[PDB]
C-alpha cells in the first residue's frame, strides 16, 4: 500500500507463521529460527479494533415511523412517502458503500506501516554492523549467536560490542 | 575493547508478516477486489423468522385489526382495554359486523396504534327521546344480533327523533379520544323508519373544532345482509375543553372516551409467529440481531435496529493484505 | 576480481516525474486549488436539448395533457389506447370541450401516468329511463356538438329520471379503474330542467369504499359558452369486487374502465424535441449522457441518470501534482 | 504529499519526460540520457483508473417519482414536497464535494508514494556503491557505463561487482 | 585542504516536536479519545437568548397570530399592510372576536406567511339586495359591537335574501389572494332570522376551481357568548382570471384582496425577546452565530444558519498529538 | 500515526519548544542550544488551517421550511413530516461524525509526517558526517561549532567541508 513493505520490498508473507502477524526468521552459525513480534502485532491489532468498534457504536431506535407498503393506489401522498423511503435508503446505501471502502484502504496502510516501522526500527538499532540487502533481510557483518539475535527481537541489542568486528568485516575486505 | 577471539561470520535476519492460506476479498477505494487475511460482515441479512416476544410487549391481534379492536367487533372483544408496545396485525384478519368505512383509515389506525392502549372509560351520556343501544344481525353478538360494543346506534322512540344535543366536559388532565359515527341509509324509506327526518345531520364540536357530516342515501354492494354503511369518525377534546354533540337523526354515538399516551407503541403487518426470546429489532420477517451496522432484511423495522441498506454484503477488512507463499 | 581495478570515475543517476506546461486545478482536503498533471469532469451539465425517443417508450402529447387524453376531448381522440414510458405534456395544450374541474387531479394524473396506459374497455351499463349521449356545443366532435369520449351524459327521459341504481363486477383478475363525473348546473331552472329533481346526487361504491357526491347549482366564469361545471371522479375496482353507482341526478356515467398496470412509466413536462437517438437518461432539458456520476441540468429525471447536484463542476484528479520545470 | 517525494526533496518534474510518468536521467561516461521507469507508471495508472472505476459503477435509474416544479399555491404538502428534494440534493451536494476532496488528496499522496517507493527501491539496490545527493539523484562511486546504468533501471544491478570500486573511491581518498 | 585540527570530538543534534501541558481529547477512524496540541470545536450549542432585529425584517406578533392580523380581529389592526422577513408568533397570542374555524389552517397560516405581506386592497364589490356591515358583540371594535375588519357579514335585507352573483375579474399582472367564509348558524331559528333560506349556500370560483360549501346547523360551544361559528376559505385569483361569488345566504363577503409576493419570508413561534443586534441565524431559543459548521441549539432555523446536528460537541484537531515528557 | 516520528522513534515532545511546532536541540563545542524550525511549522500549520478554512466553508440558508412541532395529533401527514425532518437530522449527524473521525485521523498523519520530513532532510544534509542514534539525534562525527549547526539548521551545510574529519572518527578509529 503507500508504505510498499507488505507486498512490496517484504516479497510475500508467511504461511507458516502462526503466533504473531508480524516476525523474525534468522539464520546465523548456530541454526535457522522464526519468532512473532509481538509489539507490532498488537500496535496492527489494536487499531483495527478500535476502528471496529467505532464502527459498531450504537445502533440508534426508531419506533412509529411511516408506512412503507401500500395495499391500494393513491396518488400525490403515497407519492411522497415511497419517496421519501427510496431517497433516505440510497443516501444510507451510499454511506455503508463509501464507510468501508475508505475503512478497508487505510486497514491496508495501516497494516503496511506497521510493517515498515518494524523494519526501520530494526535498522536503526543495527546501526553500522548490518547492511540491507533490500528484500526486508538485513546481513549481519558479524557474529550473531541465538542471544545476539534475540537481543535485536527483544530490543536491548548493543552496536557497539560489535561494532569494530563488524566494520572490518563490512568494509576492509579488499577494496 | 570486546575481543573476538578467533570467530569471524555473518548472520542474516529477515522480516515477514504472516499469510493465510484462504483470505478473503474486499473492497478498496483503489481496488472492488482486494484479498486480505480477514474480514467481518456489515450487513445482517436474515432474519430468525419469529418475532421475539421480549422486551417489547407485542400484541397479536390474531384475526383482528387494530381498528375493529378499537371499534368494539363481537369477534374482537377480547382486545378491550388492551395494551401494545407493537401491535402485529395480521393477513388473515376479518370484520364480521356491520359494514363500516373510516374517511381516514389511515390517520386513526395510526393515531391509535401509537397511542398504545384501548383503555376505555364509559361515560354517562344521556339521549333522551330515542332508542338506544341499536343493533343488527350483521354484527352477531353471541346468539343474538349486536353491534361494535364501544358504539351506540340510536333510533327513534315511537314517531320522533329529537334534536339531540348532549355535552361531555374534560375535567381531567389527560386528552380523550371519541369514536363517533353516522349511518347512510339505503333508501329513504330505510331513513324515515329510522330516523323519522328524511335528513340526519350529525355535527360534533368543541372549542377549537366542528365536524358537521350529513348521511348519503343509495344502495352500496351488499355486504352481510346490508346496502347501508356507517361513516367512522374521531374527536380528541383537550384538558378543558367539552364535546358537543348535536345531531338530528343518523349519529352513531360514542360510549366514552379512549383514554390516548405517548409512547414508543406502533403496529406491524407480519405473519411471522411470535416466539420466546429476547430481541430487540423487530422486522415483519421476523427479529434480526443487531450487532453488525446495516442490515437487509426489511426496511420496516420496530426496536433498535441496523440501518436498512440495498446492499447484501459489506465486508470491512479487519487484517493485512495477503500475499501467500503459494497461491489463492 | 578484475586486477588493480583503477578506473577512479563516477556517475549520476537521478529519479524523477514528468509534468505538464498545462495542468488542472483541483480542491483538496487541505488546499482548494492546487495543481495536478490531469483530471476528469464528474458533473454533467449540459443537454443535447432534444429527448432522444429511445430506448424509453415517448409519448408526445402535442396539444393534449394526459387527463384530456384520458377523458376523450375531441381534440385529443388520438391518444384512444395508447401507452408509454414517458408521457411528455407540452405547454401548449389546451382543452377544448364541456367545462371541467377535478378535484384531486394531481393524484389522478400520477396514478394514470405511471399505469401507463389508456387501454379502454367499454362495458354494457344498462342506462334504464334516462337518455343517454348527451352532448354539447362547447366539446364540438366534428361538426356537431359532443362530449368526452370516454363518458356518457344521462339526462330525464320525458318527464322523469329514475334512482339509477347499476351494477358492474370485477370479474377479471386485474384492477379496473372507472373515471365517472357529476354536472353542476348553473341555474335551478337548468337542474329541473336535466334532472328533474332540484337535488341530484351520486353514490359511487364497492365493497371497501363509497364517495356521494351531490352537485352544487351557481353561476361560474363563461367558459365556452357556459357556467356549468363538471367535475371528475374515479374508483379503483379490484378483483372479485363490484362496483354500484346509484344516483338520482346530475351523474355523468363511465363507459367501461380503463386497465390499470404496474411498470416504469412517469408523465414529464417538457417543450424539448423529440429526436430519434438513443440516449437512456430524459430530463425536460432533453437527454443527457449518464457516463459522468453527478449532473447540474434539471432534478427533473427519468430513466438511468447521474445524480443532481448543485455544483456546477467538480473535478476529480486522475494525475499527480505538476510541478513543472519552467512552463512551456 | 505524505511522502514529500514529488514537490519535496524532488524539486520539480520533467516536463521532458514524455514516455512515463516516473524515470530516470543520468550521466556517465557515453553522455547523458533519460528513461521512463514503465513499472511505477503502470502502478500509478492502475490505482488512479481503479479510484476513477470505482466512482462512474452504477447511475441507479429512477422512474416516477414527486412532482418538483408546481404551478400553482397548495401549502402544507406542496412545502414538504419541496423540502424533501431540496434536503436530498443539499445530501447529494455534500456527498459530492467531500467525494473528491477525499479522492484528489489521496491521488497526490499516492502518486507521492509510487515516487519515493521508486526512489527506495534504487537507493537499496545499490547498495555501498552510491550515495544520495539528497535531492533525488544518486552519487555512483564507481564506473558504470550505459549498460550499467540500463541494468539498475531493469533491477538486475549486481553491487558486488562493483563494491570493492566504489568503497575505495567512496571511503579512503585521504580522511 | 585545511591543516591538523589537533581536536577532532563530535557534537549531538536532536529533531524534536512541541508538546503543551494541557492539550484536548479528539476522536479519530482508530481511537476515540487520542491527545492532541489543540482543537476547535465545531458544534455551536448556545445561543444569545435574543433575536436580534438585524439583517432580517422581524415583525412580533405580540398578542396576535399571523391569521387573526389576517382576518382583522380588532384587537390586531395595528397589522395592517403589515410585512415581514420573519412574522414571530408569541405564546400568548389570543383572538378576541367573532369564533371561526380555519378547514385548513396549516396552509393558509403557510401561504401567508411566505408572501410576506399583509397589504389589501379594497375593491367596490356591490351587494345589492342584502344588509352589508353586520357585526357581533363577541368582535367589540371601540365600544361597539364590530366583526373582522377585511370581511363583511351580509345578512338579509327587510324580507329578502337574494341570489348574489357578484364578479371581479383580476386585469392586474399579480395574483390575488381573497380570504372569505360562512357561516354555521346555531339554530334554524338564527338561520331564517339572518339569511331568510333555510338552508344557505355560497359558490367561489374562477375559471379554474370552484368550491361550494354549505352551512352547518347545529349548537357548538359557548365562545364569547356565541354557539355559531364562521369557517374560513381562500381563493387565489390569476392575472387574467376572474372571481365569481355566488350565494343565497351565510355569505361572509370579501372586503378586497391580500396582495401575494414571492420571497424568503416564513413564521417561527418563539417566545424569545427581539433585540437590537445584528445576527443571520435565527432558532426560537434566540439568534446563534453561523461561525461553527454544525449547531445544536434547535432543528428550527431561519437564515444563514449552521447544520443541525444530534451532537452536542465535535472537536476538530488543528494539531499534532500531544506526547509531553513530566509524568502526569 | 503512520510514519512512526511523533509518539514514535522521537519519545516525546519539548514543553519548552514554544517558538515552533517542529526544531532543533544539538550540543557542540560552543554548548547547548534548542531552534525551533520555521520551514515545517509553516507546513503544518498551512495545511491544518486549508483543512479548516474548507470545513468552515458556506453555512447555506433557508428560508420558509416545513413546520418541525406540532401541538395536535394529526396521524398520516404530520408522521411524515416528522420521519422527514428525522431522516434529516440523523444523515447530517453521521456525517459530521464521520467528518471529524477522518479529518483528525489525517491531521495526525500529517503532523507526523512533517516531523519525520523534517528528519530526513536533515539526515540527506549531513551526508557521511552523521549517524543517526535512532532517536531523532544525529551523532555528527565531526566539530560542529554554533555557526557549523546553524548552517545545518538554515539548510546550507557543506559536508565535503568535513567530510575527510568525520569519515576518519567515524570508521578508522581501530576496527
Ligand atoms: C341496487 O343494485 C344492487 C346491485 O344490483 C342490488 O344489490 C343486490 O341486491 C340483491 C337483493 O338484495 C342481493 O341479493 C342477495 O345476495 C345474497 C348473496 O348472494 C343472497 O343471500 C340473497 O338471497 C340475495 O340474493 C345481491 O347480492 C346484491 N348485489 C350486490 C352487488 O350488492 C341492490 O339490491 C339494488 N337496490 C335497490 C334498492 O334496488
Ligand atoms: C352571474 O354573474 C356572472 C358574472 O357577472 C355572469 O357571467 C357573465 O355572463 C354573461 C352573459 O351570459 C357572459 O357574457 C358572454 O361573454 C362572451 C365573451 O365576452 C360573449 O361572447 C357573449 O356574447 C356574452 O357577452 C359573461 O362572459 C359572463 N362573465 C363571466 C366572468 O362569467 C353570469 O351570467 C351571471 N349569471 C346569472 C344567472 O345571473
Ligand atoms: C346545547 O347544549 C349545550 C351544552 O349543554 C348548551 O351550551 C350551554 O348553553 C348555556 C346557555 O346558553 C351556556 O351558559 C352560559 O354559560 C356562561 C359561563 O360559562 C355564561 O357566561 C353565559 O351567560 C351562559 O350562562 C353554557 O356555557 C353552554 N355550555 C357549553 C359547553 O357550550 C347549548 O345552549 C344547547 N343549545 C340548545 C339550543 O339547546
Ligand atoms: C533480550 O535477550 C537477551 C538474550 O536472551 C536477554 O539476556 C535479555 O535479558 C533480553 N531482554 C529482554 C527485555 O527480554
Ligand atoms: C476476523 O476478524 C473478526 C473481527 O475482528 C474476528 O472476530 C475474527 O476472529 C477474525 N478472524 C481471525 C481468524 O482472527
Ligand atoms: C377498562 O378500564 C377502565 C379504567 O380502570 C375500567 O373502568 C373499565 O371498566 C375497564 N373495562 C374493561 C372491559 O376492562
Ligand atoms: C423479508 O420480507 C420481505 C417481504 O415479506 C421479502 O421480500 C424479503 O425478501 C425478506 N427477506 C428476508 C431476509 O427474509
Ligand atoms: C486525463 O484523465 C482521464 C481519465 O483518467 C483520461 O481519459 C485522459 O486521457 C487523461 N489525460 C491525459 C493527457 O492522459
Ligand atoms: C381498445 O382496446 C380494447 C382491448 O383490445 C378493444 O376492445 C377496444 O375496441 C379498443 N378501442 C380502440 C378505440 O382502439
Ligand atoms: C434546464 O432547464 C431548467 C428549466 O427549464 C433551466 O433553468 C436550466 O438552467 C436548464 N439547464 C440546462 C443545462 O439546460
Ligand atoms: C538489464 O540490462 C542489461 C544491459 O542492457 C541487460 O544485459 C540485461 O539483460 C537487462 N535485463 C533485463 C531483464 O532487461
Ligand atoms: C487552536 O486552533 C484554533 C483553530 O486553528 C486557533 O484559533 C487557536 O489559536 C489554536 N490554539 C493555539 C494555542 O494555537
Ligand atoms: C394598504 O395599502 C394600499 C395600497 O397602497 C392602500 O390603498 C390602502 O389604503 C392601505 N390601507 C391601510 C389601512 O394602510
Ligand atoms: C432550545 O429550545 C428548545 C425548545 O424551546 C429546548 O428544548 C432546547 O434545549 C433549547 N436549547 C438551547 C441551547 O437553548
Ligand atoms: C546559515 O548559517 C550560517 C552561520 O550562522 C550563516 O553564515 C549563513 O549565512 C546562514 N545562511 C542563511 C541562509 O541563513
Amino acid at each position: 500500500g503507500l508504505f510498499g513493505a507488505i507486498a512490496g520490498f517484504i516479497e510475500n508473507g508467511w504461511e507458516g507463521m502462526i503466533d504473531g502477524w508480524y516476525g523474525f526468521r534468522h539464520q546465523n552459525s548456530e541454526g535457522t529460527g522464526q519468532a512473532a513480534d509481538l509489539k507490532s502485532t498488537q500496535a496492527a491489532i489494536d487499531q483495527i479494533n478500535g476502528k471496529l468498534n467505532r464502527v459498531i457504536e450504537k445502533t440508534n431506535e426508531k419506533f412509529h415511523q411511516i408506512e412503507k407498503e401500500f395495499s391500494e393506489v393513491e396518488g400525490r401522498i403515497q407519492d411522497l412517502e415511497k419517496y421519501v423511503e427510496d431517497t433516505k435508503i440510497d443516501l444510507w446505501s451510499y454511506n455503508a458503500e463509501l464507510l468501508v471502502a475508505l475503512e478497508n484502504q487505510h486497514t491496508i496502510d495501516l497494516t503496511d506501516s506497521e510493517m515498515n516501522k518494524l523494519f526501520e526500527k530494526t535498522r536503526r538499532q543495527l546501526r553500522e554492523n548490518a547492511e540491507e540487502m533490500g528484500n526486508g533481510c538485513f546481513k549481519i557483518y558479524h557474529k550473531c549467536d541465538n542471544a545476539c539475535i534475540e537481543s535485536i527481537r527483544n530490543g536491548t541489542y548493543d552496536h557497539d560490542v560489535y561494532r569494530d568486528e563488524a566494520l572490518n568485516n563490512r568494509f576492509q575486505i579488499k577494496g | 575493547q570486546d575481543l573476538p577471539g578467533n570467530d569471524n561470520s555473518t548472520a542474516t535476519l529477515c522480516l515477514g508478516h504472516h499469510a493465510v492460506p484462504n483470505g478473503t476479498l474486499v473492497k478498496t477505494i483503489t481496488d472492488d477486489q482486494i484479498e486480505v487475511t480477514n474480514a467481518t460482515e456489515l450487513v445482517q441479512s436474515s432474519s430468525t423468522g419469529k418475532i421475539c416476544n421480549n422486551p417489547h410487549r407485542i400484541l397479536d391481534g390474531i384475526d383482528c385489526t387494530l381498528i375493529d379492536a378499537l371499534l368494539g367487533d363481537p369477534h374482537c372483544d377480547v382486545f378491550q382495554n388492551e395494551t401494545w408496545d407493537l401491535f402485529v396485525e395480521r393477513s388473515k384478519a376479518f370484520s364480521n359486523c356491520y359494514p363500516y368505512d373510516v374517511p381516514d383509515y389511515a390517520s386513526l389506525r395510526s393515531l391509535v396504534a401509537s397511542s398504545g392502549t384501548l383503555e376505555f372509560i364509559t361515560e354517562g351520556f344521556t339521549w333522551t327521546g330515542v332508542t338506544q343501544n341499536g343493533r343488527s344481525n350483521a354484527c352477531k353478538r353471541g346468539p343474538g344480533s349486536g353491534f361494535f360494543s364501544r358504539l351506540n346506534w340510536l333510533t327513534k322512540s315511537g314517531s320522533t327523533y329529537p334534536v339531540l344535543n348532549v355535552t361531555m366536559p374534560n375535567n381531567d388532565n389527560f386528552d380523550k379520544l371519541y369514536i363517533w359515527g353516522i349511518h347512510h341509509p339505503s333508501t329513504n324509506q330505510e331513513q324515515t323508519s329510522l330516523y323519522v327526518q328524511a335528513s340526519g345531520r350529525v355535527t360534533v364540536s368543541t372549542r377549537r373544532s366542528q365536524q358537521t357530516i350529513i348521511p348519503n342515501i343509495g344502495s352500496r354492494p351488499w355486504v352481510r345482509g346490508l346496502s347501508s354503511r356507517i361513516s367512522i369518525y374521531w374527536t380528541i377534546v383537550k384538558p378543558g375543553d367539552v364535546l358537543v354533540i348535536n345531531s338530528n337523526g343518523n349519529l352513531i354515538a360514542p360510549r366514552g372516551y379512549f383514554k390516548m399516551r405517548t409512547g414508543k407503541s406502533s403496529i406491524m403487518r407480519s405473519d411471522a409467529p411470535i416466539d420466546t426470546c429476547i430481541s430487540e429489532c423487530i422486522t415483519p420477517n421476523g427479529s434480526i440481531p443487531n450487532d453488525k451496522p446495516f442490515q437487509n432484511v426489511n426496511k420496516i423495522t420496530y426496536g433498535a435496529c441496523p440501518k436498512y441498506v440495498k446492499q447484501n454484503t459489506l465486508k470491512l477488512a479487519t487484517g493485512m493484505r495477503n500475499v501467500p507463499e503459494k497461491q489463492t
